[PDB]
């Protein structure tokens, strides 16, 4: 109420005169601002709403309410000297504005601003108004917090000030810290947004000696002894420098809290449900984040991607589409559809892990971040292949610039016992060039698709990582049927590996430490185009080898978090660029929290990071890795939001593949062989034939008049001639080969269901006793002893 | 006729871009080149349409949109971290462009600076390494050199090293920071100067695992 009291004052202190309308505007704009900022549930929010209207119409009566009562009611201070109310439009274009000088001043992160973000923006200034303004920001985490604080200090003008906690903090260092921070805000009258985080503090001890600040704005007992002496002597100074002559001790310390009551301003951060004292929540102001909209994530998604190309004049809208958002433009074009379904991904894993909460299994929390990292990704993934396909259709026509011109060498060499022959390698020639121009067709239809099969992936690399396989692909099917609901064209059949990956990376890494199933070689994919820094849920440690093995050439140490000497090899690897696996996890150390959320700062030409009590420089070419070898683990929301989860856990349908794989390539290897040549039907069997007309290419301008040389070369173009018509084999006779490996599976697939029950029984049976441990290599030999050595299989 | 008011408005526009690429890059101050090139920018949106169809006015507008594209890469070409070595490698691999370092801003404004990215890039990432380790050996140098051993009083008879767990902390720190320096890409350019910091480092424990048995034992026979 006092707060309420202090802030009608303020709005009323440097205005005139006004009606009615206008202090009951403003009454109803603090109430707003001071009730409703806390609430959670929309429910509440329309409640309050509701009551703070009929309460204007009870009191006053007679009153006009139209003038008085404009539901988008907004107050602000930047457009105007004075604080007139505003409207919506003329301050989003100021903050837009503001906000892109904003981009390219300190840090380069490109920002949305919908509708929510410019009332959180408006509600941290008027707390940066009020004397004695100080703010706790709740709600999930990423979504806002420590980025709009510095977003809206830098644009007050306050200098942002932060403390750097690590073991060693007494209360003696945060007494100095404060005498800092408060000789800065009282004497020099530098406005100071003195924020804190979950991260350095959770419960540093002294957190309720920052409760008298708080409360009055003055620590009692802090300046004891000379600094007393040295405060005073400022202080008279400041107070002679701003024109107010005081003399005696106490009218300038009274001085110095009025300064240190104005200038400076306190800015929490914390993440919702030990927990805080109620006192803490009574002495600053509210603000409830809470997660992003369906418009939050629709204006996030639209700007982020607008710079790709997504125009499809051709696309027909369906009948009848799943929408999500609500407010879209009926009928959506190609662009709004493809925005429409990333939200919906997002809304659909949000479901999911509703109703993996819902049968008990363990849920990781789901977080803006991971949105930005799957649009993040979903560029980067579009350009990609866009390059690649543009690359490979001028070189295409390249080859086809050169048979023309050997065409016309041919034509030429007619002048003139070989006339018969070199006019036979013609007759191959042009029928290539045929073949060349159909390839052509083909990659226009790979435009058609190129887009939505890249959203296909680019979710797949940034959402579904921590699940099984079953759960992976069941949110895949999901997806799929969305798009094809979206008219969406994509293709049917993907390989989620090879689409990310070559052969030769995949020859890496079983030349590495890594076992070749389809769960192990999409969580290596995982690890190949990561945004945020990776985690690894490995039971049976193969990961951390496969790491080492695959960037031993840079160096990587290794370390873990219970190693006292740890923070000083976090620090080493930080300064000078070498990467680090870092073990054990489950004692999560939250120093981590700004190097996995990439808080950088550009302080002059320094690139400073928080670690400890030290501002060191990162290096860009550090990169880390956290594992766990423990799979029973639950991890806070906060961790959540700045890592990647993959999961190198054993399952019932990980199992079940494997050993179907397993029993397929034993028993009926005709079927494995046509299978796999199926899953070659993909880029694998395409960049060899593209490899090898480009070294037909080498070799093919060599014509001015010598390649009659033998007339033999034709078999180099005969080469071609057979297997890319078996490139047109496999592809006509694709169907067949689906059903026959669908068939044969489904032959061999409860024996690998019983492979798996046994499995989950034996690692089961060691509740009973001490003694009844068996590994996964246990059953593994038990399989290939069964499958090979079997002496009743002769 | 209105060829006299578009040259007349485009002649000073054209003239501010001439005293903007000539201030030297040595005095540039980059936050205020932004504010400049901004003041250029509104003043180019405060003409109005009938130019709005010569090919003059937006050849100068996409001019100034490709100096307000490469106005971040000049406000990071300005940082502190860049020294003149990585001035002779954006000399190596620029090619063009003598510069002796009398340092014009014209000069550095007509290269491609947004064709040739990637090379400023991979010349800032080079830099941005080279400042951290040489930060880094500042500290080192700073710390070691102003390093004294505290002294307590021994019953009035001697006068013993107190605080052996801190100093012998600094010591592993340092040299495990060293030998993990040992291992960094940036290695090469400083690398004789850090061998013998690892060498009076390595000196230093070679003293200090001697003293304090020296001291133990001693104070042991005392008593």
């Amino acid at each position: 109420m006092t707060r309420w009291v202090r802030g009608i004052f303020e709005a009323l202190r440097p205005l005139e005169t006004l009606p009615v309308e206008g202090l009951i505007r403003i009454w109803a704009h603090e109430a707003l601002r001071l009730f409703q900022d806390r609430l959670v549930e929309d429910e509440e929010r329309r409640w309050t709403d509701e009551n703070i209207d009929t309460v204007a119409l009870k009191h006053f009566p007679n009153i006009d309410r139209e003038k008085a009562m404009s539901r988008p009611i907004l107050y602000s201070n930047w457009l105007s000297k004075d604080y007139i109310p505003v409207d919506q439009e003329e301050l989003r274009d100021y903050v837009k504005a503001r906000l892109k000088v904003f981009y390219e001043e300190e840090l380069d992160v490109p920002l949305v601003l919908f509708n929510e973000v410019l009332d959180h923006v408006l509600r941290i200034d008027r707390i940066f108004r009020q004397p004695q303004g100080h703010l706790l920001l709740i709600g999930v985490s990423g979504a806002g917090k420590t980025t709009l604080s510095r977003f809206v200090a830098w644009m007050n003008g306050l200098s942002v000030y932060q403390i750097k906690v690590h073991r060693k903090y007494t209360g003696e260092d945060f007494d100095e810290d404060l005498r800092t921070v408060l000789r800065r805000s009282g004497c020099k009258n530098e406005k100071i947004a003195f924020i804190m985080d979950e991260s350095n503090v959770l419960d540093s001890g002294f957190l309720e000696r920052m409760n008298t600040l708080l409360a009055n704005g003055e620590v009692p007992g802090l300046f004891e002894g000379d600094e007393y002496a040295t405060l005073m002597t400022q202080c008279k100074e400041g107070a002679q420098k701003e024109g107010l002559m005081l003399d005696s001790h106490e009218e300038l310390y009274k001085w110095f809290t009025s300064q240190v009551i104005r200038n400076l301003h306190v800015v929490f951060t914390m993440n919702p449900s030990a927990a805080t004292s109620p006192a803490l929540f009574n002495r600053c102001v509210l603000n409830w984040f809470g997660d992003w909209s369906t418009e939050a994530l629709y204006q996030v998604g639209k700007e982020f991607t607008s710079k790709m190309d997504l125009e499809k004049p051709n696309y027909i809208v369906p009948d009848y589409m799943p929408v999500v958002y609500d407010k879209l433009p009926q009928p959506p074009s190609h662009r709004e559809a493809i925005v429409n379904s990333c939200v919906f991904v997002h809304q659909t894993l949000h479901q999911a892990n509703a109703r993996l909460a819902k049968r008990g299994g363990r849920t990781m929390a789901i977080t803006p971040r991971h949105y930005l990292d799957f649009i993040n990704h979903y560029a980067n993934l579009f350009h990609e292949k866009r390059s690649e396909l543009e690359e490979q259709q001028m070189h295409l026509n390249v080859g086809l610039r050169k048979i023309k011109e050997t065409v016309d060498q041919v034509e030429e060499l007619r002048r003139d016992a070989k006339v018969n022959r070199s006019t036979a390698l013609l007759k191959s020639l042009s029928a290539e060039r045929e073949r060349w121009e159909k390839t052509s067709e083909t990659f226009k239809n790979q435009m058609s698709t190129i887009a939505g099969d890249c959203l296909l992936s680019a979710a797949f690399i940034a959402y579904a990582g921590y699940f099984d396989q079953q759960m992976r692909q069941n949110l895949f099917t999901t997806w799929s049927h969305h798009l094809q609901q979206a008219n969406i064209q994509f293709r049917t059949d993907i390989a989620r590996t090879e689409y990310l990956s070559n052969a030769d990376e995949r020859l890496r890494w079983q030349a590495s430490s890594l076992p070749a199933d389809d769960l192990c070689t999409e969580n290596a994919i995982m690890l190949k185009r990561f945004n945020r820094y990776p985690l690894i849920i490995d039971p049976s440690g193969q990961a951390t080898e496969f790491i080492m093995n695959e960037y031993k050439d840079r160096k990587i140490t290794r370390t873990s978090f219970l190693d006292d000497a740890f923070r000083k090899n976090l620090e080493s690897a930080l300064r000078f660029g070498n990467p680090l696996l870092v073990q054990d996890v489950e004692s999560y150390d939250p120093v981590l929290n700004p190097v996995l959320n990439r808080e950088v700062r550009r302080t002059g030409g320094r690139v400073l990071i928080t670690l400890g009590d030290q501002d060191i420089d990162l290096s860009p070419s550090f990169v880390i890795f956290l594992s766990t070898r423990d799979p029973t683990v639950e991890f806070p929301p906060d961790l959540c939001s700045r890592v990647t989860f993959v999961n190198f856990t054993v399952t019932r349908s990980s199992l079940q593949s494997q050993c179907l794989n397993e029993v397929l390539k034993a028993e009926r290897p005709d079927v494995d062989e046509k299978r796999s040549d199926l899953l070659k039907l993909q880029g694998e069997f395409q960049l060899r034939l593209r490899q090898l007309e480009k070294s037909l290419l080498q070799a093919l301008n060599e014509v001015k008049g010598r390649i009659l040389d033998d007339d033999t070369i034709i078999t180099t173009l005969e080469n071609l001639k057979r297997e890319a018509a078996e490139v047109t084999r496999k592809v006509e006779e694709t169907d067949i080969v689906m059903q026959e490996v669908e068939t044969v599976s489904q032959q061999y697939l409860p024996l690998s269901t019983a492979c798996s029950s046994i499995y989950f029984t034996m690692e089961s049976l060691k509740q009973i006793h001490f003694l009844y441990q068996y590994s996964l290599q246990f059953f593994l030999d038990i399989y290939h002893n069964v499958l090979y050595e079997n002496p009743n299989l002769k | 006729q209105d060829l006299k008011g578009v040259w007349s408005e485009l002649s000073k526009v054209w003239e501010q871009i001439d005293q903007m690429k000539e201030q030297p890059w040595v005095s540039v101050q980059p936050r205020k080149l932004r504010q400049n090139l901004d003041a250029l920018l509104n003043q180019l949106k405060s003409f109005p349409a009938r130019l709005r169809q010569y090919a003059s006015y937006e050849f100068v507008q996409r001019l100034l949109k490709g100096y307000m594209k490469i106005n971040m890469l000049v406000i990071e070409l300005k940082s502190e971290a860049l020294k003149d070595r990585h001035w002779k490698q954006l000399m190596k691999r620029l090619h063009v462009n003598w510069v002796v370092s009398e340092l014009t801003l014209g000069q550095i404004w007509d290269v491609d600076l947004q064709k040739n990215e990637a090379i400023v890039k991979d010349v800032l990432l080079v830099a941005q390494g080279e400042m951290a380790l040489e930060e880094f050996l500042k500290q080192i140098r700073e710390v070691w050199n102003t390093y004294e051993l505290d002294l307590v009083n021994y019953q009035n008879k001697c006068r013993l090293i107190r605080g052996w767990d801190d100093l012998f902390n600094k010591v592993k720190e340092h040299i495990n920071s060293v030998s993990a320096m040992k291992l960094s890409p940036y290695y090469k350019v400083f690398e004789e100067d850090a061998l013998s910091w690892e060498d009076k480092l390595n000196r230093i424990m070679a003293l200090f695992d001697v003293w304090i048995d020296v001291q133990r034992r001693w104070v042991y026979l005392e008593g």
